[PDB]
């Protein structure tokens, strides 16, 4: 039997 | 307790420090390359040797067996990527034929001079030691530091330093400052 | 000779000792070679010194071709 | 200006959380404080800043990040 | 029997449009013809790089004969236009020389094309 | 009437125009959804009308128009407002353009049918040069030495310069009135190109100091510096996400940039005539790559100095496909000119048959955002048009527009009309000598002027 298949992002500020 | 830390010398005196040769030998590599003292040429010497007798070693093997194979292209890599041998060069007898002076060229110094950023070795290591020089995007204040091929074109003035952009540094305001009363 | 005279052209080929070591040398030695009897002649002296070059261009035209022609000193 | 960047974020609905990386580059400047990066982090997260929590920060060799 | 010769081929030229390139960074580099003659005379020329499609060819003509005389290698590159380029003017160049510095940083690169220069000659 | 009525509103009042105009319903919203995802989804290359396009070109005083940016207003579905700055620039069309002769002007090119109409300008000069010589100080508020590029704020409130005075000036869109000026900080860090990200007032911006800055218009700070570019980066593309590609002219690399992961994935060519030769049983080596326009997300183009217009795509290091000598070969030298010989023969021999014959250069490339067609610009005399194929592995030859004479500095594209039928505005900046320098031989009957072409779509 196959494996179970694989499966937040990364979010940006700039201030000042 | 905390497991131990293991640890290295990474120099050795030579078999019989006080032969003139010798001596010469060592007072032109430190003119040359401006070498504070002897231990760098005695570190890189212990380098050079290790390599050597490696080499020295894999070739003393047939060929075509899988440690000679494996470990020589391993060294070969190695060597062509610290720019010490040539992309032409890739066999392990002329890692044999190699000689401490690559080495020493390939320190940061030595480029930091021959780029132009400095005219002189000793200036080279000033600005290196003031943290004048980038390595990339890097700050690099270590004159031993070992330049790669790719690393080699991308030195520079740092950002900060008042050479690579920022402002004055102290001496060059305090002066404008007094001017100014 | 169309760019500065055959007289004056043929002083300079004498002055370098030959049209082969004229072309060989630099511009700025062609202009001293004239400097003797004024051939090539502050805004003066660029002029001189703007024609030495053309000079010196002129005689490459004429050493090194077979047959030279008055084509590109009658431009230049 | 200053620049907060998150990376390698991993959910942990085991805690309830959001666990992640945070660079920080601030160009002709120190640092930035624990107390700013949580506001920052508070806004971008659409969270409170009682639930953010920041650590082990370290300014890299030469400045600037 | 033209009177460039020899011609480089395009592989050629890329890899000496490369090396002038990085000789001008480095203040390694002596642009234009009269140029070209002062660094033969002083005898501090690796080799002089000249354009086949300069306008007329023969202005560079006696480069050559300096070179030969003095044993420099000398290749002639399709383009002026190109040549100026790499030089980083914002002129064409129709001669160009890399000036003598053992203690250069991109001394294993000009004598890697002086080679093959040398071998094309 | 709280703000998500509003919200409410604005989407029901926008349902109804697209019942109006109209299963297609569906298709509309996901079609105002693809940007999103970085994928082409504009296939008209097959409905342009290449032939019949309405070519014009319009002569400008000032010498060597270096650069050309477009802005075109978009409604933002998330608010449903439109990008224009005022109410009184609501669907106006702005053209920037900068000059080797210091000088900003804008036009209004609204009018498809009608000629570009200028609006205002700014001209620097020597009274900006900085008196202390220091880098940092050199915050002047005009240029005092050449501009070489010019981008217009996706917001349309501002539009900012940059050459090789080593600054940034930013102006307002409305008077073209200084507000801020950024120096680059380096003594060698010459502005070669810029690029806003899509609906962003982010500005990505390459120096010929071998570094690519970032820039927040709206903060007006600079924010990172990239490292990586062997030679100087002589073009920058943006699109809608971060993923910003550059050329290294003779590093002959091709770099994309994700900011937000800090990495680089190199592209290089690797293209040798032997082989080339030898597979086909006149090739010349690409020497720099000097143009790039992001097709897609996930694709994009690049120009060299050997005529090669090649497509990259993401996955793959090498060329997916590749264009030889797209814009044709340059005309011979003249054999009575070559040498001074009187005997024709032998000037003949000193062209060396066609040994001496080299390409045209790719001086100018650009792709309309996820579409499948590009155009390409030369100083051959006319624009082409590629279409890219369905898969994206290959492009042809869609069409060509012989208006345009002179070096084609930088190209731009607008479009107007309903969803369904568009027209399309080619605006091309020409001169009489490439950009970046004089090197160029002047081109007979080149004049300094914008070229405008315009492109209907039926079927
Ligand atoms: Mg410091």
């Amino acid at each position: 039997p196959r494996a179970a298949k694989k499966r937040a992002k990364g979010k940006n500020l700039s201030f000042k | 307790p905390r497991a131990p830390r293991t640890y290295s010398k990474t120099y050795s005196t030579p078999k019989r420090p006080y032969e003139s040769s010798r001596l010469d030998a060592e007072l032109k590599l430190a003119g040359e390359f401006g070498l504070k003292n002897k231990k760098e040429i005695y570190r890189i010497s212990f380098q050079l040797s290790k390599i050597r007798r490696a080499a020295r070693d894999l070739l003393t093997r047939d060929e075509k067996d899988p440690k000679r194979l494996f470990e020589g292209n391993a060294l070969i890599r190695r060597l062509v990527r610290v720019g010490v041998l040539s992309e032409d060069k890739k066999k392990l007898d002329y890692v044999l034929a190699l000689k401490v002076e690559d080495f020493l060229e390939r320190r940061l110094q030595t480029q930091v001079y021959k780029l132009g950023l400095a005219k002189s070795v000793h200036h080279a290591r000033v600005l290196i030691t003031q943290r004048h020089i980038a390595v990339g995007k890097q700050i690099v204040n270590i004159p031993s530091f070992m330049v790669r091929l790719d690393s080699e074109k991308h030195i520079d003035f740092a950002p900060t330093s008042p050479f690579g952009g920022a402002r004055p540094g102290r001496v060059a305001r305090r002066n404008a400052a007094r001017k100014a009363e | 000779s169309e760019l500065i005279g055959e007289v004056i052209g043929a002083r300079l080929i004498s002055h370098a000792g030959s049209l082969t070591n004229l072309s060989k040398q630099a511009a700025s030695t062609v202009q001293i070679l004239g400097a003797e009897k004024a051939l090539f002649r502050k805004n003066k002296g660029r002029i001189s010194r703007y024609l030495a070059n053309k000079c010196s261009m002129a005689s490459r035209i004429d050493n090194y071709s077979e047959e030279p022609s008055n084509v590109f000193g009658s431009v230049l | 200006a200053v620049t907060i960047r998150t990376r390698k974020v991993i959910s942990n609905p085991l805690l309830a959380r959001k666990q992640f990386v945070v660079d920080v580059l601030h160009p002709n400047r120190a640092n930035v404080s624990k107390d700013e990066l949580r506001e920052k982090l508070a806004e971008v997260y659409k969270a409170e800043k009682d639930a953010v929590s920041v650590f082990g920060f370290r300014t890299q060799f030469g400045g600037g990040k | 029997n033209p009177k460039a010769f020899p011609l480089a081929d395009a592989a050629l030229t890329q890899q000496i449009l490369d090396v002038v390139q990085q000789a001008a960074n480095l203040r390694q580099l002596k642009k234009g013809a009269n140029e070209a003659t002062k660094t033969l005379n002083r005898g501090i020329s690796e080799f002089i790089i000249m354009a086949a499609d300069c306008e007329p060819i023969e202005i560079l003509l006696h480069l050559p004969l300096l070179c030969e005389d003095k044993n420099v290698p000398y290749v002639f590159v399709p383009s002026r236009v190109a040549l100026g380029r790499a030089c980083g003017v914002s002129r064409p160049v129709i001669a160009a020389s890399i000036t003598t510095n053992d203690a250069s940083a991109i001394k294993t690169q000009i004598y890697a094309v002086k080679d093959k220069i040398e071998t094309l000659l | 009437e709280n703000p998500a009525d509003k919200r409410r509103r604005l989407a029901k009042q926008y349902l109804e125009n697209l019942k109006s105009e109209a299963d297609i319903i569906a298709s509309r919203l996901k079609e105002d959804v693809a940007e999103q995802q970085g994928r082409v989804f504009r296939y008209f290359g097959d409905k342009l009308l290449i032939s019949e396009a309405k070519q014009s070109f319009t002569r400008v005083g000032e010498n060597n128009l270096t650069c050309i940016s477009c802005f075109q207003p978009v409604l933002n579905k998330y608010t449903f407002e439109e990008s224009s700055n005022g109410d009184k620039n609501k669907g106006r069309l702005f053209a920037y353009t900068v000059s080797k002769d210091l000088q900003l002007t804008k036009y209004d090119i609204t009018d498809f049918s009608k000629r570009p109409k200028k609006l205002k300008y700014a001209k620097g000069g020597a009274k900006y040069i900085p008196t202390s010589k220091h880098e940092y100080e050199n915050t002047t508020e005009g240029h005092y030495d050449e501009i070489l590029t010019v981008a217009a704020s996706p917001d349309g409130k501002y539009v900012v310069t940059g050459g090789r005075d080593r600054k940034l000036i930013v102006w307002s869109t409305e008077s073209l009135s200084p507000v801020k000026v950024i120096p680059t900080k380096d003594r060698r860090g010459e502005v070669l190109s810029l690029a806003f990200r899509k609906n962003s007032d982010q500005l990505y911006a390459s120096c010929a100091d071998f570094k690519i800055r970032t820039y927040s218009i709206n903060q007006f700070s600079q924010l990172e510096i990239l490292y990586g570019h062997h030679d100087i980066v002589e073009d920058i593309s943006a699109l809608a996400m971060e993923r910003c590609v550059t050329v290294g002219a003779r590093d002959r690399t091709a770099m994309l940039w994700k900011i937000p992961d800090e990495t680089r994935l190199t592209f290089r060519g690797g293209d040798e005539p032997q082989k080339l030769l030898r597979r086909w049983m006149l090739f010349f080596c690409e020497g720099s790559i000097d143009v790039v326009s992001m097709v897609d997300d996930f694709h994009f183009i690049t120009g060299s100095d050997n005529g090669n217009i090649c497509l990259w795509s993401l996955a793959k290091k090498k060329p997916i496909f590749t264009e030889r000598i797209a814009h044709g070969i340059l005309p011979e030298p003249s054999f009575n000119d070559i040498s001074g010989e009187t005997d024709e023969e032998l000037r003949k021999r000193q062209l060396q048959g066609k040994k001496l014959l080299q390409p045209f250069w790719i001086t100018s490339l650009y792709a309309i955002p996820y579409s499948n067609v590009f155009i390409s610009g030369s100083w051959s005399g006319s624009l082409k048009v590629w279409k890219i194929s369905d898969n994206l592995r290959s492009f042809e030859l869609l069409g060509e527009l012989s208006g345009a004479k002179g070096v084609v500095t930088k190209i731009q594209v607008v479009e107007s009309g309903k969803h369904g039928k568009e027209k399309f505005r080619i605006l091309a900046s020409i001169a009489k000598e490439h950009r970046l320098g004089r090197w160029i031989a002047n081109v007979s009957g080149a004049r300094n002027g914008i070229y405008s072409a315009v492109i209907d779509q039926t079927g």
